[PDB]
């Protein structure tokens, strides 16, 4: 079942790079108050 | 047929439990 | 809320009964009378307690089915 | 800021939505969605799983003649072991159901999403503005989990020895680990067994003397307890008690998954057996001995094959 | 507004409705007897009596009756097996039909009681307020329950004006009703002698009577009225539901260890019977 | 000096040293 | 009548009486 | 009254002092010297299987049990 | 046995370490590590979820 | 009517009696401590004395005891012998007669610890009635402690009543109440009753809520009356994870006093029905399609299977008074299967 | 007749305690059933 | 067994069903008591 | 199995049709 | 015969609860 390993993979690694990047995207934390 | 009853019994069960999530009455 | 029930003839004959709520007698008593018998009472059921599970066995009492023969 | 990227982000992690998603949500769902999914296809209609790949198989599915009590998604079957057996890998998929391989799919895709739930718990608790460690206190039951279905069958070297995805099946494990390992004396087991029985007591206390006193008074409700007990000015703040009543069951399930993971290698409870002997060498059997008998039993019972 | 489980509370201060609900309960309780009694018969094969018994046949309410006496049907058919004499008035579908116009009865009067309400008679004479004498109210009530208790211990069990009861011989062969001597030595405490219920009863309803008698004649002391709170209503509920649940408790081991209550007869055989080898035993020594 | 406190601790207490007196030496039986 | 079980029964009735006893006159002393 | 005063008092200490060392040895002497078997009924390591009987003790017996116990014992 | 159960179970506890600490350390970057200031609660600048 | 509302009236030895007892001293003595103290000091000591000295050589044939060289697991109070059936086992009882050793020998001693430690539960909830009542506070506590008391009596008092005798009661002992719980897994099956099922629901629930309830309020604090925590924070945070949060206060600590005193009930009521060997034990169908058809087999099956075994080789040692001898082909065994 | 009753109240429970209830009986059945059936 | 096709397992006679019922009545009138006595006791600070 | 099939719907029409009554009747 | 029962139990079931859930929606 080659078709169904390949679109496995595929939904695996599209999951997988936005999950990284969403955090990526994040700034980071900080006191405004301080 | 004793498989369809516990069906149905497990799939209301699993209704109530979506009504409880997103129908939540607003308190007062 | 003033008015009275309605008069019934069993009513005003039962009335009397019911007529003296709240009335109390002073001081103690007959509460002396209620630890005797209390007492008397725990020691009876404790009699018939013991007879029952035969830790207290009697010449008379068999305690057992074999006595429905007996009398 | 119309950008795809953009909005998909400010969706997901907007709070707006009903149930936070978060970026911890982007694996927690879909993992979860496809385990339950699995989980109720399987134990709604599946064809016997041979557990121990001796050619023997094990009906387990609720559509096959067995009942709720009894319904089960059978474990992987032992000829397999802690190869990765996805469909793919499998020569077809009747095949496939023959061997077990839906408990090891329902088995990774849970282990992911409870991570990522627990990740969730922290991120959610950081928007807020509230105190991170929710997380922590969470860490218990996803240890015992991990233990359960992942650490236990790596020390046994083969996936038969997960728990079944069901109540019968649960108790069949929970009886086979009795007779192999004496769960029951090891202290680990008795911490566990102290913090559930204890998480019960202070709830149900706790819920007593709070209700009590909400009357229209943490004072009276204080001198109360101090009273009742001859145990005096204790937990006289809120903050303590409240710090006490999470840290007192969430140790005890720690050291019970830490239990079975320490089991996973073969280091069993106490074996108190023979430790009682009169003079010239006899033998004077003690409780710990009838729980041997018992566990005799269970074991002789439980090897199927010669 | 009141939740869901306090519904029934409304009736607390409302004795002319809480004689309508207890009447209510009397009667879904006697007709629950009629209609079990109706179906209990319904079902009932009297063809073998002797491999082949009431409790063998899941024969719940039937033996209650047959322990006092009532063992024919108007079909002809008797618990001992044969047709015996007229099965006259009282049978078990008498009985079922007299539980059944009983609970009727009991229905038009709760709801008879019901619309009315509001009488004179449970207002105080004092005050407007409705008052209740729960110290005297539970004089009377103990007398009747005293009379009553006297009344079947002296006329039904004894036979003087009643049949009796159930009473077989020790190892459950042969067994029927007859009327009971009273005894009063120590024997008749024992469990398993008949004659000690009889006597019992006489003397449980004596004494009542007494008591009834003095409860209705002496108030009580201050100090026991503000203690124990006789002047609400929930005191008296507690208490009686610990008597009651005493008395589901002795009930209960009356029934598992056997007792003259119980005959084996019509209640099937204890397992302490088989434990010990009590038919083992007779069997063995009567062949030998 | 007699006060119930003294009592309930006097009470707990005295089984309890002369239990474990006993248990030391208990433990320290041939057996 | 004078079977031994009814004696022990009676020397552990007084024995309890006893004991009420002593509790009563420890509360009543010390009390006042 | 405090427990830092009775702690600090000289004559709780020594009569502390003095009678706690008299219950341990007490103790101590009454494992010793073999009155807690006669006394509790507990044998002793070399007469649990008497000559007569080598197996476990068994009652079988509810009312006459004392001089059953007699037999099975020593 | 010994090393594999010893360093498993040191392995999970400095993991629930990791946790605990890294929590902690974003929390006190943030600022509001102490507690909430109970005067701009962030979630009351949300609104009401239905 | 006839005098005030008992006021002062007259100063009885009653009253003097009362306010004695009722003084705020370090330790509330109170009217319930007349039944509390004694009997539960007893049922202490019995227990300690018991697990020290005294041995079960003679009703269950096995050492039980530190002076026999037992650990703290092992160690237990036994019950006594079967043949002493339901007597209570009086000290002056027949049974004994009178002499303290042979009360020891016989078992007595677990009756003892039982029936004075059953009073000493009674004054305990009647201790907590009255404190309750001398600080004007509502007595939830009682209600919430007398699910233990029905779980004690249920397993201690009703169950060796509906058996044998007191042989079959749990032993006080760590490695006794384990004997006693592989006991009633091997006979009664009493993993698959479902008031089991009800209670072990409810305890782990408890647990649940109890961490939850701690971490939640120990991780919303207010920086420094008013409650220390937000609960709209808490509110919010688990409404958006979990999907439904508490909003009331009472409410929630209501139900974390609802939860374990309805588990243990329903728990105490399942053991009442194993009192009388109504147990939940097999499901007819699943067995007879098993035994017309040999391939057949579920964990159900295995389960059974395995409650066999453990009843045929318990049954030699733990229940000595009926003489059971198996000769060795009559053990059963996975292989002869 | 008598006189309006004074203590008359009425009844209610808002949709937690409705959701609470059918929960406890689809619970109670999904539990028992499997015996019920045997 | 053709007559009422008996299932092969043996069920409970009326005392034993007798005696399960009631003794569960017996504890769950005991927890009645309880309550109901609770509230009798402390029946000011229960009703308000 | 006639008697389980029919007690299993009573028990989910008779109570849970009571508590959608009494909602019904308070909203 | 499970078909039957089977289509009539969702036909009651089904239409019956979705017009009570849009009315308890309403109140
Ligand atoms: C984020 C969601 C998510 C995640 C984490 C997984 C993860 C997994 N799935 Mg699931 N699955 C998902 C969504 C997901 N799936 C969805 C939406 C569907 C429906 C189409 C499925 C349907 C599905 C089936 C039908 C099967 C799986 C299987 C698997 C496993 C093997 C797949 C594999 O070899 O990937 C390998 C992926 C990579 C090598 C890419 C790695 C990407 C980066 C570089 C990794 C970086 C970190 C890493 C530690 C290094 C794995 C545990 C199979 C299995 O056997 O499960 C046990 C299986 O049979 N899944
Ligand atoms: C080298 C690693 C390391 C270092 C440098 C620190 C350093 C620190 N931690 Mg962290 N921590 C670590 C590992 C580490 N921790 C791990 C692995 C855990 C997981 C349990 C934690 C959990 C943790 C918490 C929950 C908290 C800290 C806190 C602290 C700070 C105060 C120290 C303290 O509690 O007082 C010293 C305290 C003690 C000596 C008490 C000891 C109690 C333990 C239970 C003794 C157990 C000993 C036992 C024999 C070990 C058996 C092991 C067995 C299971 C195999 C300090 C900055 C506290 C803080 O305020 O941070 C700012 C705080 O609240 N830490
Ligand atoms: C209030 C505390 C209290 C309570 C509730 C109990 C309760 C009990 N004990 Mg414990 N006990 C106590 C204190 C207490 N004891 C103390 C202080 C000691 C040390 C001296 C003991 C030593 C002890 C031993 C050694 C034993 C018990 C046993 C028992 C049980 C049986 C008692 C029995 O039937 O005797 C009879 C009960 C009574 C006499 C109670 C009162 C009954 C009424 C008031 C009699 C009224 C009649 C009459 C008016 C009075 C006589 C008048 C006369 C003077 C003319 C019972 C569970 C036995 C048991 O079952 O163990 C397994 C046992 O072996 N107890
Ligand atoms: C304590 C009272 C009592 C007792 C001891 C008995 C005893 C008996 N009855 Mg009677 N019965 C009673 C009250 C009682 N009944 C009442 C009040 C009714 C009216 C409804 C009936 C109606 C009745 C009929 C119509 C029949 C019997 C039958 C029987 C016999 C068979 C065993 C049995 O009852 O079923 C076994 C009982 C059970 C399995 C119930 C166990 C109790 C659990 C705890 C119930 C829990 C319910 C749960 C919480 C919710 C259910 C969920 C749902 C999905 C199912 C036995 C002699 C049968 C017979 O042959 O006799 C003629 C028979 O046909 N009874
Ligand atoms: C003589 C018996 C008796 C009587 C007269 C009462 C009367 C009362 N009780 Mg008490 N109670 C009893 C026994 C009794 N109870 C027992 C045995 C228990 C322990 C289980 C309780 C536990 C209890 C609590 C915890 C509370 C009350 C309350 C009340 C009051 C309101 C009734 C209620 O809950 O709403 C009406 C209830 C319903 C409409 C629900 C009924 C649904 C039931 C549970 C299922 C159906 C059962 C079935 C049809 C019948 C079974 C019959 C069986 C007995 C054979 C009322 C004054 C309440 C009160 O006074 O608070 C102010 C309250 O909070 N009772
Ligand atoms: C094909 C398929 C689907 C297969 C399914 C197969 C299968 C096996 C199905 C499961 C079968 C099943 C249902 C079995 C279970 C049946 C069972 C035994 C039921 C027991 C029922 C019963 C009546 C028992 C009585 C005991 C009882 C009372 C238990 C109650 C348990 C319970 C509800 C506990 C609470 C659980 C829980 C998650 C609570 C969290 C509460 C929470 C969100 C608090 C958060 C929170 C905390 C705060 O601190 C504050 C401040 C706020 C504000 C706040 O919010
Ligand atoms: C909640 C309640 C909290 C309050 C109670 C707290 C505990 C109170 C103290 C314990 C009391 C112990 C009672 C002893 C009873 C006894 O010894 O029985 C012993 C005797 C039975 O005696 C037995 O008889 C059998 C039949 O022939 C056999 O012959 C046995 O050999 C013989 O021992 O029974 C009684 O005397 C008591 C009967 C009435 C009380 C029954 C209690 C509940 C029964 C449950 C039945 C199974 C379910
Ligand atoms: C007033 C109590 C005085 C202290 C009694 C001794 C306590 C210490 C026990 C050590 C073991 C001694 C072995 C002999 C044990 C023994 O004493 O047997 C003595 C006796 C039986 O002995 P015999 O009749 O065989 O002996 C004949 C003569 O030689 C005299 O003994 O039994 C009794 O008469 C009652 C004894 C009750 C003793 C227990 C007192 C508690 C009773 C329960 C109270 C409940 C009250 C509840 C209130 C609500
Ligand atoms: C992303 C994560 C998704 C999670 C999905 C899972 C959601 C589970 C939601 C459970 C809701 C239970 C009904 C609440 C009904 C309801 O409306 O409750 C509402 C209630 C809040 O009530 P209030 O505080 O508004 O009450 C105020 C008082 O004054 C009363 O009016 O919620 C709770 O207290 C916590 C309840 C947790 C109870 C958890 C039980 C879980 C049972 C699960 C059974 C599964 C069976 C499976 C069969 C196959
Ligand atoms: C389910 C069950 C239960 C319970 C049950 C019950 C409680 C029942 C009841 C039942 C009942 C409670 C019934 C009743 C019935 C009744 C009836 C059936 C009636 C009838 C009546 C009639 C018929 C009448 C008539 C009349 C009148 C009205 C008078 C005039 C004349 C005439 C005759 C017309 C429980 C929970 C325990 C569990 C187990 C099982
Ligand atoms: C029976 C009897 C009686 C009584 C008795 C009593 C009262 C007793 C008591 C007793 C007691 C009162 C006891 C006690 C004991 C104690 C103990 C035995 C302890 C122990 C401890 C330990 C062992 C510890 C340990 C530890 C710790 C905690 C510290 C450090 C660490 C360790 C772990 C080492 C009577 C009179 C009825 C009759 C006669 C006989
Ligand atoms: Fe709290």
């Amino acid at each position: 079942m080659l078709t169904l390993k390949i679109f496995v993979y595929t939904v695996v690694t599209f999951f997988v790079c936005l999950f990284i990047f969403g955090f990526l995207s994040n700034d980071p934390a900080r006191n405004p108050g301080k | 047929m004793e498989a369809l009853v516990y069906t149905f019994l497990l799939v209301g069960t699993l209704g109530i439990i979506f009504f409880s999530i997103f129908f939540r009455d607003p308190p007062r | 809320f003033q008015e009275p029930g309605l008069v019934t003839p069993l009513g005003t004959l039962l009335r009397p009964l019911n007529s003296e709520a709240g009335k109390v007698l002073p001081g103690w008593g007959t509460t002396v009378l209620m630890a005797v018998f209390i007492l008397l009472f725990a020691a009876f059921l404790l009699i018939i307690l013991e007879i029952y599970n035969s830790s207290l066995i009697l010449d008379d009492v068999s305690m057992s089915w074999e006595t429905l023969a007996k009398v | 800021n119309s950008s795809l990227w953009a909005r998909f982000c400010e969706w997901i992690t907007s709070t707006e939505n009903r149930l936070y998603i978060g970026w911890f949500g982007v694996i927690m769902i879909p993992c979860l969605l496809t385990a339950t999914s699995v989980f109720i296809i399987a134990f709604i209609a599946a064809p016997p799983v041979d557990i121990d790949g001796i050619r023997e198989p094990v009906s387990g599915s609720l559509l096959y003649g067995n009942n709720i009590i009894t319904g089960a998604v059978i474990p992987t079957s032992n000829a397999i072991g802690l190869h990765f057996y996805p469909i793919w890998e499998a020569a077809s998929l009747d095949e496939w159901l023959y061997n077990g391989g839906p408990y090891q799919l329902i088995v990774c895709h849970f282990l992911l999403g409870v991570y990522c739930y627990m990740g969730r718990e922290w991120e959610l608790s950081f928007r807020l503005g509230m105190r991170p460690w929710i997380a922590v206190a969470y860490s218990a039951p996803v240890a015992a989990a991990s233990a359960v279905f992942l650490v236990y069958p790596i020390g046994q070297g083969s996936f038969s020895d997960g728990m079944p995805l069901g109540i019968s099946g649960t108790f069949n494990f929970m009886i086979v680990f009795q007779a192999e390992h004496n769960i029951l004396m090891h202290p680990f087991h008795m911490l566990g067994v102290a913090g559930v029985f204890g998480g019960s007591l202070f709830s149900a206390m706790h819920g007593s003397l709070v209700t009590s006193s909400l009357i229209r008074n943490i004072v009276a409700a204080h001198g109360y307890f101090g009273r009742l007990i001859f145990q005096y000015a204790s937990f006289n703040n809120s903050r303590s008690l409240h710090f006490f009543l999470a840290a007192w069951p969430v140790i005890g399930i720690w050291f019970t998954a830490l239990g079975l993971s320490t089991m996973a290698f073969n280091l069993n409870g106490f074996n108190f057996n023979q430790s009682v002997v009169d003079s010239q060498g006899r033998v004077l059997n003690t409780w710990a001995d009838i729980i041997n008998r018992a566990n005799l039993g269970m074991e002789v019972m439980h090897e199927r094959n010669a | 507004g009141l939740p869901w489980y306090r519904v029934h509370t409304v009736v607390i201060n409302d004795p002319g409705r809480l004689i309508s609900v207890h009447l209510m309960h009397t009667a879904l309780v006697s007709g629950w007897a009629g209609s079990m009694a109706l179906f209990e018969i319904s079902v009932f094969d009297p063809s073998d009596p002797v491999l082949n018994p009431m409790w063998r046949q899941g024969m719940f309410v039937l033996p209650f009756m047959t322990r006092l006496g009532i063992t024919q049907s108007w079909g002809g058919w008797t618990i001992s097996g044969e047709t015996a004499t007229n099965p006259g008035i009282w049978s078990y579908e008498g009985v079922a039909a007299a539980h059944i116009i009983l609970s009727g009865a009991l229905f038009l009067a709760s709801v008879w009681h019901w619309t009315y309400w509001d009488l004179e008679l449970f207002r105080d004479p004092r005050t407007g307020k409705t008052a209740l004498d729960l110290p005297k109210i539970f004089g009377i009530h103990l007398f009747l329950s005293g009379l009553l208790c006297f009344g079947f211990g002296a006329f039904h069990v004894t036979g003087v004006f009643g049949p009796g009861i159930w009473v077989s011989d020790p190892y459950g062969l042969t067994g029927r009703v007859q009327p009971v001597a009273p005894s009063w030595g120590a024997d008749g405490f024992d469990p398993y002698n008949p004659g000690g219920i009889a006597s019992h009863h006489i003397a449980a309803g004596i004494l009542g009577v007494l008591a009834g008698l003095f409860h209705l004649c002496v108030r009580p002391s201050i100090r026991l009225y503000f203690g124990l709170s006789m002047g609400s209503i929930e005191t008296v509920l507690s208490s009686s539901i610990a008597a009651v649940f005493w008395a589901a408790f002795v009930v209960a081991g009356t029934m598992w260890y056997g007792s003259a209550a119980t005959p084996i007869e019509l209640f099937g055989p204890t397992r302490y019977q088989w434990d010990q080898g009590f038919f083992q035993q007779e069997i063995q020594k009567r062949v030998q | 000096i007699f006060t119930v406190r003294w009592l309930a601790i006097h009470g707990i207490a005295v089984p309890t040293i002369f239990f474990l007196g006993a248990i030391t030496a208990m433990q320290f039986i041939q057996r | 009548a004078v079977t031994p079980s009814l004696k022990n029964f009676l020397g552990s009735l007084i024995a309890g009486a006893t004991v009420l006893g002593g509790i009563a006159l420890a509360i009543t002393a010390v009390s006042k | 009254r405090p427990f830092s005063d009775i702690l600090t008092s000289i004559r709780y200490w020594v009569i502390h002092s003095i009678t706690v060392p008299a219950l341990f040895i007490a103790g101590w002497l009454f494992v010793s010297t073999g009155l807690a078997y006669d006394v509790f009924g507990t044998p002793r390591p070399n007469e649990y299987f008497t000559e007569d009987r080598q197996e476990a003790p068994l009652i079988t017996d509810r009312f006459n049990a004392l001089e059953q116990v007699k037999k099975l014992s020593g | 046995s010994w090393l594999a159960c010893s360093h498993f179970c040191l392995g999970f506890f400095f993991f629930i370490g990791h946790l605990w600490h890294a929590g902690r350390a974003r929390a006190a970057a943030a600022g509001f590590e102490k507690g909430i200031d109970r005067f701009d609660e962030p979630v009351l600048s949300m609104r009401p979820l239905d | 009517t006839i005098a005030i509302g008992t006021y002062q009236e007259k100063r009885t030895w009653f009253d003097d009696a009362d306010d004695w007892l009722r003084q705020d001293r370090f330790v509330f003595v109170g009217w319930s401590g007349l039944l509390l103290f004694p009997c539960a000091y007893f049922a202490l000591g019995g227990w300690l004395t018991g697990t020290t000295f005294v041995t079960s050589w003679y009703t269950h044939g096995l050492a039980t005891s530190y002076l026999e060289g037992c650990n703290f697991l092992t160690a237990a109070v036994s019950t006594p012998a079967n043949s002493m059936a339901h007597s209570l086992l009086f000290v002056w009882g027949p049974e004994a007669q009178g002499d303290f050793t042979r009360w020891c020998q016989l078992g007595g001693l677990w009756a003892f610890v039982a029936l004075h430690g059953a009073f000493g539960l009674i004054g305990f909830m009647l201790r907590q009635f009255e404190i309750a009542r001398s600080v004007n506070l509502r007595p939830y506590n009682a209600i919430a402690f007398s699910a233990p008391i029905a779980v004690f009596v249920s397993v201690f008092l009703i169950y060796p009543l509906g058996q044998s005798g007191w042989f079959f009661a749990p032993s006080f002992g760590v490695a006794a109440i384990f004997r006693f719980i592989l006991f009633f897994q091997g006979f009664h099956n009493w993993t698959l009753n479902p008031f089991h099922m009800m209670g072990v629901a409810g305890v782990l629930g408890a647990a649940l809520l109890c961490a939850i309830h701690g971490a939640t309020v120990e991780n919303t604090l207010f920086e420094d009356a008013e409650e220390t925590y937000s609960m709209v924070t808490a509110n919010r945070f688990w409404s958006q994870i979990f999907g439904v949060a508490f909003s009331n206060k009472r409410w929630l600590h209501f139900f974390m006093l609802l939860v374990p005193v309805t588990g243990l009930w329903m728990s105490a009521i399942g053991v009442v029905g194993l009192a009388l060997n109504l147990r939940a034990y097999d499901f007819v169908s699943q067995e007879i399609r098993a035994a017309e058809d040999p391939e057949f087999e579920t964990f159900y099956t295995k389960n059974i299977l395995l409650n066999e075994g453990i009843r045929a080789w318990m049954a030699a040692q733990d229940q000595p008074h009926e003489r059971l001898v198996f000769p060795e082909e009559v053990l059963p065994r996975g292989n002869a299967l | 007749m008598a006189r309006p009753n004074p203590n008359k109240q009425v009844v209610e429970l808002n949709r937690t305690s409705l959701y609470w209830g059918l929960l406890l009986i689809f619970v109670l059945a999904v539990l028992f059933s499997s015996y019920i059936f045997n | 067994r053709s007559t009422l096709q008996s299932d092969g397992v043996f069920r409970s006679s009326p005392r034993g069903w007798f005696t399960f019922g009631h003794v569960c009545f017996a504890l769950l009138f005991f927890f009645g008591h309880i309550w109901h006595g609770a509230r009798t006791i402390f029946r000011d600070v229960f009703a308000g | 199995n006639i008697y389980g099939l029919t007690a299993t719907a009573l028990f989910i029409i008779i109570p849970t049709s009571f508590l959608l009554i009494l909602y019904v009747k308070t909203a």
